[PDB]
């Protein structure tokens, strides 16, 4: 019957480790560099836009940062359609409890929730995982600031900086060397822009390549702001850090 | 690779008889049927010495008039023995009465063959279900995970099986006491186990008409191994 | 005609035997205490299949909970399975009123009521039945916590006999219980037959009858 | 639905799926629980390979069932949130239609339970996860410590370790804890444990979690200068 | 190669090797004829006695579809019983609807599509039968046969199994010799001739004649065994022409 | 059922609930507490048909025990009550709605404030100083619309309850038994012994 | 070979391998013989011990007043389908007020047999029948094969051995077939054919168990001192 | 029978890469070259409409196909996998659009649909990957004119100006030397028509070149007069002849 042409994508090596997990890890390492930078007046996301084009129109592209609700945006790095499927359920799961409560979804419940969806392709259905890793920036009243990640194994972690994708191992190394604690958002972005234009596989650092965004309390009062930047806003901030 | 519902080329069922090897590992079990009631006494085989032995329950009741003793993956014997348990109760519910002993047994083999592509394999445990009834007496069924069971006057399932089922041929006669057939598994438990036999790494269990199903207290265990060394010192 | 209270003693159930449909009397020999295991009770009143039914099924709950966790189950848990198990018949038209009555070890003497709207209440005194507002009357204006057992049962006695003069519905015998930390005492079948008289004579009440 | 026996038999009588599960959990960070006389410690190793770490948003290792019960685990974290959420769900079904909090038992052999069927249902694997489950039954001071593990035996334990190095810690509690006198206060209960985990731990810095449960809900994670005293007094009383 | 492992898997050259293997089961099984007369059809089958315990004109083979249609058949008998099951259920289903009993081409396509149906996954096994059926409709007589693939025609005459060549000779023989037709009776101790000739093939074991027929002047268009005078005239005709 | 009343003052919320369970022509217990404390600082108290508002209010509890295992944080009186709304308005197109009013009462210890829902059956919910569901409302609202402060002190909350149970023992058919009075402030949820 | 992984696999000759491995079952199973006359039909079943500490494996199962059978290899494969049969005798009687057939509770058991050698994922059943009744046309014996084959004989024996039996009945068929008003003569002949299958063991009490169904006889199955009489 | 295929037939190699979904780009190299031009007043998509037989009539097969009045989407690589999906695109522009809001979805969500379709082929049980990448132009009143590509994995990106299938690399490099952001459609069709010569062996006329514009409303294409907000559709294919006459100024 169909049994002799089933890989069985949910199975566990002579080790422990899950196949198709461990394979899906390989995936995301060949995938553009993310970065989540934790300040403590922000967060900032920064991501790198795999070898484009010159006729690629990169004012109504978005391959890297997507925005789950008006608290919280995610970095992705893998298989893009593999993460739009994901961000529609986050999204609604966002939407759900902000129906059920009358309150913002915590950040770390959303996580745990995409973490858990994740965990169940790992375990049963005979389906490959999701290609996808994601560094969740969000703010929330109950823990403030939070960076998290969940890979296909649907395991998350919260981090002060991160990076997932291409060239991790070089990009902590320079993050455990330049981060403090007492940082601030505009320290953080150039943190962030400096990881990228030394651990980036392309020649220079352009503004054509990068996709930027800002978690702020710089909204007025009390209240928080996101700032997915333009192109010509990259490219102010490439020049003001003097990358360019 | 291949159907779990597969026949050998000796027409047996692969994924059966593998289970029945799985059994084989398991630590000991054994019933002795007598006329003053069945005794089942098991190997209770602590992994450390830090792990509280009595914890193992490897002596598990389905009714009154009905106990079992289990060898091989004994978290497999958990669903059987709620199945058991509410098999006994519902039928009592039905026909105000106790249900044969037989008949209990036939409904745990009835879950054995429901494996396929119903649960993914067979079981890994066998059951000795001991009991009593009005219509047939004193019994002892030996369930395996194929859905045959025999009745036994005597049986040893576990590591130690081969070498008991020989020892229980030469021993068992249709005039056993209780207080004999409780030396003779204690006897042949001791034989057959690693460690040396005491009150704490085995458990002795009987049922009785008058007195239903009765797993044993750690002392009164205890007594009947100091009387077995004394027995067997004797001569 | 059911009643139960507790006191100083434990727990008092007394029952009438009477099954009328309609006006036509069915029995006065019938059995509306269940003895589900040593320590625990449940009164019957209201539809007799569905009292004998789903209560000797409570029996088979209570069993499976012993084997399953190796201890006596809660009068508590024992009423909440009966409760939960007609609440998902809400609107079906199931009729019922019981008393789980019973002594464990963690909750001393308890009674619950338990009726087919999903009522559940716990308490010291109930009454159960078309019956219930005549057992109230004598019940409530005897009763104190410091009863002896003898005067207890006797009272529980007298209840049910007043009940099965006045209410038409109940009749036939009174059946009583006693309810320790030993388990239930059952004390005797009797007839209203000869009850009455014996009582009228050795009490001078029931004034109102041709002596 | 995908119907695939995965944990099927092999020739001699093994479960692969269940063995590889097992394999999993000998992968997994360490974790240890000792009962004393009136508590049970649940302790943790946190591998210093990960720093740059939110350690206030970070999954913590001990995750609490009901107010009086705990559980600890080695294995695929993604795997143990599932039987966690299964623990906490039933915690509250049965204090919902028994009026009572579950025993220590009754949640053991549930989890237990749940780990069995992942090993006996088509379309999917064993749970990747050993557990400890420690604390104190409804109105009772008898501390209670379980083990579950992927083919979903459990037992009780006087004190148990599971994960990576598991078989050099419970060396150690094997020859350091005494059944006639367990460890009589929390203090000395938390020094064995602490001590247990120093043996293949590494550092006694950020590496060490410790959770106190005492009987009656009364349940406390120690912060990192409460265990970094018990560290600096085990190697100060070992310079001899 | 593997491509024979797997129903419903075509092979290099556009075979599908599960059916033509599912034809070697068929080929395999006792001698099954067809033979299409004037107003009707005549079927008969070669039961070989295996043991003398087996009850003589017992284990009957050919089976009566609704009460107008012959269906017999060479191969794993299940497998044939399996087939006329469904065509019972076809038959009954479409008179329920139309009123009329199943025209025979109709019948036809209802076993052809189910069989096909069964070379479309590899999820069931091809059936082990070829099958020879037929009878009388408003249209007139129709003998069809039926193979593993779900192939059909219609035949003036059809053979299956063991001695299909030497059938299929004699069959031959006797649609040149007889251009304005054969008469159901004629067609009887045809069969029987035909059945007695292709024993050959089976020689080891003596063997039960099994002869059925539908005609619309000697059996009113109903499906009726042939039994006793017969029968034993068939039979007899049959033994004189062997030696 | 029949007596829920709730009272929002300065720094608490003060649920007045009746003790009476009458079945028919009998007063079965006349000891009944028509409330479940959903979490340290929020209380609900409940009146309806027999049998749902005690399925009801223990399923709710449950829930909320279970959210707050899960998260060890406790759910604020808004977002319990917009669960429980939620709840009943799915209730109300179901094949049976659960017949059941409630007030809750919580003290949100972030925002240092006491809050009063009053939700029906529908699931229609309103934030109010003063609430009651049924027939009591009739009495009690325009008592006190005329005696009400926001800034009144728990004490003052009290007397003001004691007006509203009085006004209801003198004009009110039914015999409730009195009232069971709980106080939800900064510190939890306490019982008023002595009412 | 390659072509016996499942019964949803032809062989390049033809062949369901599967289902010939469910056939060998039934050649390990122990020896049991049927054979019936004009009145009567009987089953005769060598029962097999585990060990002396064990019970002899019940062999004969009755199905309705008038037909039950004997079993050879798999017994839980036994049971579901003696059990499908308790039913269709049991369908017949509630609906129809009719006895079922002998020869029609062959057609279906066949049927019901078949279904799980053509559909991946199920198996054969790995037990081999031997139907007894009396019905409206007499005395009849059926054997069942796993591959849906049924036979009505006169006699025939299945399991280990079978083959000395079946010879023994090939050459007394015209004795034993007019045994007619006399059980005990038919019991006899079915225990003397079951002894030529017999190596070592001879039949002891507890060993043999024999049926019996006829003309005025409910299917009875004689177990222990009853079979003393014919040993 | 059932469908028992229910798991992935595309899974993750020990290199990471997606067998299935490389060797569904494999199929689109070999498929016959299409491309896309953004105007700033309009977008033009063309392909080669390679005749299977000279006896086939090629203009009963559809190679550019109107998804919505103002969206048109043309591929390469496996033409039926192509008119499933234009199918299934048409469909999920009412169901998951047009039915809940009362307009036609704008081009980066109807896109966003066909990717998801796309997806759900490369995870979900029993099925291949299609075989085939899209470019789809289209126009919406707060987005502007737009032009993307969907490849088999469900990614899609947007592009000023691309090639697909046989001829891209060379395209493309020749799209980007006259591409500017001052195009006026009909300059941009003057270079699809040069950038298709490239790829083209054969014939080169308007009876083997299937070429369509998505620029301004149509009214005379609407079908019916009567109300001033309904102009038309924005998508036309353009003639045999119409781009016969463009090939003289070539
Ligand atoms: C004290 O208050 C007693 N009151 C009298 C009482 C008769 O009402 C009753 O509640 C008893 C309690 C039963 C007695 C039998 C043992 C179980 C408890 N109830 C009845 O006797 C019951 C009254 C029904 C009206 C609610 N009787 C019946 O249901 C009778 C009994 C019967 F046998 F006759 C059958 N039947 C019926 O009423 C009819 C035949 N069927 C139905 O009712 C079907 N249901 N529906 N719809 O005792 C108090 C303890
Ligand atoms: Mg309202």
């Amino acid at each position: 019957g169909s049994r002799r042409y089933d890989s069985r994508t949910t199975i566990f090596s002579p080790e422990g480790r899950l196949y198709q997990v461990e394979y899906a890890l390989e995936s995301i390492s060949h995938a553009g560099t993310a970065i989540g930078i934790m300040a403590s007046d922000g967060i900032v996301l920064a991501a790198e836009r795999k070898v484009t084009s010159t006729l690629l129109e990169q004012d109504t592209s978005t391959e890297k940062l997507y925005k789950l609700n008006d608290k919280i945006a995610v970095a992705v790095a893998g298989l893009t359609a593999d993460a739009e499927i994901l961000i529609n359920t986050a999204r609604i799961h966002a939407q759900n409890y902000l129906k059920t409560y009358n309150e913002d979804i915590p950040v770390e419940i959303l996580v745990r929730r995409l973490s858990d969806i994740k965990q169940g392709y790992t375990q049963h259905g005979g389906l490959r995982p999701f290609g996808v890793s994601f560094i969740y920036a969000g703010y929330d009243d109950r823990y403030g600031y939070q960076l998290y990640t969940s890979n296909p194994s649907g395991n998350y972690t919260g981090w002060k900086a991160i990076s997932v994708g291409a060239n991790t191992s070089a990009a902590q190394t320079l993050l455990q060397m330049d981060y403090k604690d007492d940082m601030k958002v505009d320290d953080a972005i150039e943190l962030a822009l400096k990881t990228l234009s030394k651990t980036t596989d392309s020649s220079a650092l352009t503004y054509d390549r990068l996709e930027f965004a800002t978690i702020r309390k710089g909204a007025n009062d009390g209240e928080v702001y996101q700032k997915i930047f333009k192109p010509q806003e990259i490219k102010d901030i490439l020049v003001k850090t003097g990358i360019t | 690779d291949r159907g779990v519902s597969t026949f050998s080329p000796e027409g047996r069922l692969f994924q059966v008889e593998y289970s029945l090897e799985a059994i084989k590992l398991g630590s000991t079990a054994i019933g002795i049927a007598t006329k003053e009631g069945v005794v089942l006494g098991v190997e209770k085989r602590a992994t450390s010495p830090l792990l509280e032995s009595d914890s193992i329950e490897k002596i598990v009741e389905i009714d009154r008039h009905i106990g079992c003793a289990m060898s091989g993956l004994t978290a497999d014997a958990r669903s059987m023995i709620e199945h058991a348990r509410t098999a006994a109760v519902t039928h009592n519910l039905y026909y105000d009465e106790d249900i044969n002993v037989e008949s209990l047994t036939q409904s745990v083999c009835d879950l054995a063959l429901r494996f396929g592509e119903l649960m993914s394999r067979p079981f890994g445990v066998a059951l000795l279900i001991a009991g009593h009834d009005a219509d047939d007496g004193y019994q002892l069924f030996h369930a395996e995970p194929s859905g045959t069971f025999y009745r036994y006057n005597a049986k040893a399932i576990g590591s130690g099986s081969e070498g008991a089922q020989a020892e229980l041929l030469n021993e068992w006669h249709s005039s056993l006491t209780l207080k004999e057939a409780e030396l003779l598994v204690l006897k042949i438990l001791k034989q057959v186990m690693e460690e040396k036999l005491d009150e704490n790494n085995a458990q002795l269990s009987c049922i009785t008409k008058q007195d239903g199903f009765k797993i044993y207290d750690n002392e009164k265990t205890a007594e009947l191994i100091k009387e077995l060394k004394e027995k067997e010192a004797a001569e | 005609t059911t009643l139960a209270f507790r006191f100083q003693g434990g727990i008092i159930v007394a029952v009438d035997s009477r099954a009328t449909a309609g006006n036509w009397v069915a029995s006065q020999t019938v059995k509306k205490v269940i003895e589900i295991n040593p320590f625990l009770l449940g009164t019957m009143a209201g539809g007799a299949a569905d009292c004998q039914f789903w209560e000797t099924w409570l029996g088979s709950q209570c069993r499976l909970h012993e084997l399953r966790e190796k201890e006596r189950i809660s009068v508590a848990a024992a009423s909440k399975i009966l409760s939960n198990l007609v609440y998902q018949y809400k609107g079906a038209g199931l009729s019922m009123g019981t008393m789980i009555c019973g002594y464990t070890r963690k909750e001393g003497p308890t009674i619950y009521y338990v009726d087919s709207d999903g009522t559940r209440l716990k308490g010291d005194i109930f009454c159960v039945g078309s019956g219930q507002t005549f057992a109230y009357g004598v019940l409530d204006s005897n009763y104190k916590w410091d009863l002896s057992v003898e005067d207890a049962l006797y009272l529980g006695k007298r209840s049910i006999l007043a009940a099965a003069h006045r209410d038409a519905y109940s009749g036939g015998s009174v059946n009583l219980y006693h309810v320790t930390e030993d388990g239930w005492i059952y004390h005797g079948n009797h007839d209203v037959g000869e009850l009455f008289w014996k009582v009228k004579e050795e009490e001078g009440s029931f004034n109102n009858v041709i002596g | 639905g995908y119907d695939r026996a995965l944990s099927i038999f092999s020739p001699d009588g093994h479960i692969f799926q269940v063995e590889y599960a097992l394999e999993a959990v000998k992968r997994g960070t360490c974790a240890v629980g000792v009962k004393g006389k009136n508590c049970v410690v649940l302790g943790c190793e946190r591998r210093s390979t990960l720093k740059l770490q939110d350690t206030r948003i970070t999954p913590s290792k001990v995750s609490k069932i009901d107010s009086h019960v705990v559980l600890s685990f080695s294995g695929l974290n993604a795997d143990s949130r599932i039987l966690i959420e299964k623990a906490r769900v039933e915690a509250q079904s049965h204090r919902l239609t028994l009026e009572d909090p579950v025993t220590v038992e009754y949640l053991t052999r549930y989890v237990a339970g749940v780990q069995q069927r992942y090993t006996q249902s088509g379309g999917v694997r064993p749970f990747g996860v050993s557990t400890l489950i420690a604390g104190f039954d409804p109105r009772d001071d008898e501390p209670k410590l379980y083990q579950t593990e992927p083919s979903g035996i459990y037992s009780s334990w006087s004190a148990q370790t599971i994960g990576r190095n598991s078989k050099t810690v419970r060396e150690f509690l094997e020859k350091n804890y005494d059944r006639k006198e367990p460890p009589a206060t929390v203090e000395e209960c938390v020094k064995l444990t602490v001590r247990s985990l120093l043996e293949v731990v590494q550092t006694g810095a950020k590496n060490i979690e410790i959770t106190v449960v005492k009987p009656d809900s009364d349940i406390v994670a120690l912060s990192s200068e409460e265990i970094n005293q018990y560290v600096t007094q085990i190697e100060q009383e070992k310079q001899e | 190669t593997g491509y024979d492992l797997s129903n419903s898997v075509f092979s290099p050259d556009g075979r599908n090797f599960q059916v033509e293997y599912a034809v070697k089961a068929v080929e395999n099984g006792t001698t099954s004829i067809g033979i299409k007369c004037n107003d009707g059809v005549v079927f008969a089958v070669e039961k070989l006695i295996t043991s003398k315990l087996l009850v003589p004109q017992k284990n009957v083979k050919i089976q009566v579809v609704d009460r107008h249609i012959g269906c017999v058949y060479s191969g794993l008998i299940p497998d044939g019983r399996h087939l006329v099951n469904r065509g019972r259920e076809e038959a009954a289903s479409f008179k329920k609807l139309y009123k009329t009993p199943i025209p025979i081409p109709a019948f036809a396509d209802r076993l052809g599509q189910y069989v096909q149906a069964h070379t479309l996954y590899n999820s069931v096994r091809p059936f082990g039968v070829s099958t020879i059926f037929g009878g009388v409709d408003k249209n007139g007589a129709h003998l069809y046969m039926l193979e593993p693939s779900g192939s059909y025609w219609g035949y003036k005459g059809a053979a299956t199994g063991k001695g299909r060549q030497s059938a299929k000779a004699e069959l031959e023989k006797l649609v040149d010799h007889h251009p304005e037709g054969l008469s159901a009776r004629e067609a009887v101790k045809q069969a029987a001739k035909i059945i007695y000739l292709a024993h050959e093939d089976n020689k080891e074991k003596d063997f039960e004649l099994e002869i059925s027929w539908c005609s619309l002047s000697e059996t009113n268009g109903l499906h009726k065994f042939v039994k006793g005078d017969l029968l034993q005239e068939a039979i007899d005709f049959a033994q004189k022409e062997i030696n | 059922m029949d007596i829920i009343l709730g009272i929002r003052v300065q720094d608490s919320v003060i649920l007045a609930s009746s003790k009476a369970v009458t079945r028919g022509i009998s007063v079965l217990k006349d000891s009944d507490d028509k409330t479940r404390q959903l979490s340290p600082h929020t209380l609900m108290s409940f009146a309806g048909e027999a049998g749902d508002t005690v399925q009801f209010a223990e399923y709710i509890q449950a829930n909320i025990q279970l959210y707050s295992i899960r998260e060890d944080y406790e759910l604020s009186p808004q977002a319990v009550s917009s669960f429980v709304r939620q709840e009943l308005a799915k209730s109300i197109r179901s094949r049976r709605p659960y017949q059941v009013n409630v007030l809750i009462g919580g003290y949100d210890k972030k925002k240092n404030k006491p809050e009063l829902y009053q939700i029906d059956y529908l699931g229609t919910k309103v934030e109010l100083p003063y609430g009651a569901h049924g027939y009591s409302g009739f009495y009690t609202f325009s008592l006190l619309d005329h005696h009400y402060r926001p800034d009144m002190t728990t004490e003052e909350g009290l007397d003001l309850l004691k007006l509203c149970v009085q006004e209801l023992e003198k004009r009110m058919p039914m015999d409730f038994k009195g009232v069971i009075v709980k106080i939800v402030d900064k510190d939890g949820i306490r019982q008023v012994d002595d009412f | 070979n390659n072509y016996d992984g499942d019964t949803v696999t032809f062989s390049p000759t033809g062949r369901l391998f599967q289902v010939e491995y469910a056939l060998e079952a039934i050649k390990q199973g122990s020896v049991t013989v049927g054979l019936r006359s004009n009145t009567h039909a009987v089953l005769v079943a060598l029962k097999r011990n585990a060990d002396e500490l064990s019970s002899y494996q019940k062999k004969i199962i009755k199905c309705d007043e008038h037909m039950g059978l004997s079993l050879a290899g798999l017994a839980p494969d036994a049971r579901v389908l003696s059990n499908y049969l308790r039913q269709q005798c049991n369908y017949s009687s509630l609906v129809f007020n009719r006895k079922l057939a002998v020869e029609r509770a062959g057609h279906l058991l066949c049927d019901k047999a078949q279904k799980n050698t053509q559909s991946y994922g199920g198996r054969p059943y790995g037990v081999g029948l031997l139907i007894i009744g009396y019905d409206k046309s007499g005395a009849h014996l059926l054997e069942f094969q796993p591959s849906g084959n049924v036979t009505e004989l006169y006699g025939t024996a299945i399991g280990a051995r079978s083959q000395g039996a079946k010879t023994y009945l090939e050459r007394t068929l015209d004795t034993f077939i007019k045994i007619d008003g006399n059980p005990d003569e038919l019991i006899k002949a079915g225990v003397e054919a079951i002894s030529q299958s017999l190596r070592d063991e001879s039949l002891t009490v507890d060993n043999l168990s024999i049926a019996i169904v006829g003309k005025d006889t409910p299917f009875t199955i004689y177990d222990g001192e009853a079979v003393a009489k014919y040993i | 029978m059932t469908d028992r295929y229910s798991f992935s037939l595309t899974t993750f190699s020990p290199s990471g890469k997606l067998g299935q979904i490389d060797y569904a780009l494999t199929a689109v190299k070999q498929g016959v070259t299409s491309l896309g031009i953004k105007a700033t007043n309009g977008v033009v998509i063309a392909t080669e409409k390679k005749s299977s037989s000279p006896l086939a009539m090629s203009e009963t097969l559809s190679k550019v196909s109107l998804l919505t009045p103002d969206i048109g989407a043309v591929y390469s690589g496996m033409g039926p996998d192509y008119r499933v999906l234009v199918d299934k695109s048409r469909k999920v522009a009412h169901t998951s659009y047009k039915r809940i809001y009362g307009e036609y979805p704008p081009t980066k969500l109807l896109v966003s649909e066909v990717a998801k379709i796309m997806q759900e082929a490369t995870q979900s049980g029993g099925v291949r990957p299609f075989g085939v990448s899209l470019l789809i132009a289209g126009h919406d009143e707060f987005n502007g004119f737009s032009l993307y590509q969907v490849d088999p994995s469900g990614s899609y990106f947007p592009w000023k100006a691309t090639a697909i299938g046989k001829g891209s690399v060379a395209a493309k490099t020749f799209l980007e030397k006259r591409w500017n952001d001052e195009l006026e459609l009909e300059d941009a069709i003057h270079i699809a028509l040069l950038t298709l010569k490239e790829s083209v062996e054969g014939e080169f006329n308007g009876d083997t070149i299937e070429l369509a514009i998505i620029g301004d409303e149509n009214p005379d294409l609407l079908g019916y007069t009567g109300i001033p907000t309904d102009k038309g559709p924005r998508f036309r294919k353009l003639t045999s002849q119409e781009i016969n006459d463009r090939l003289e100024a070539l």
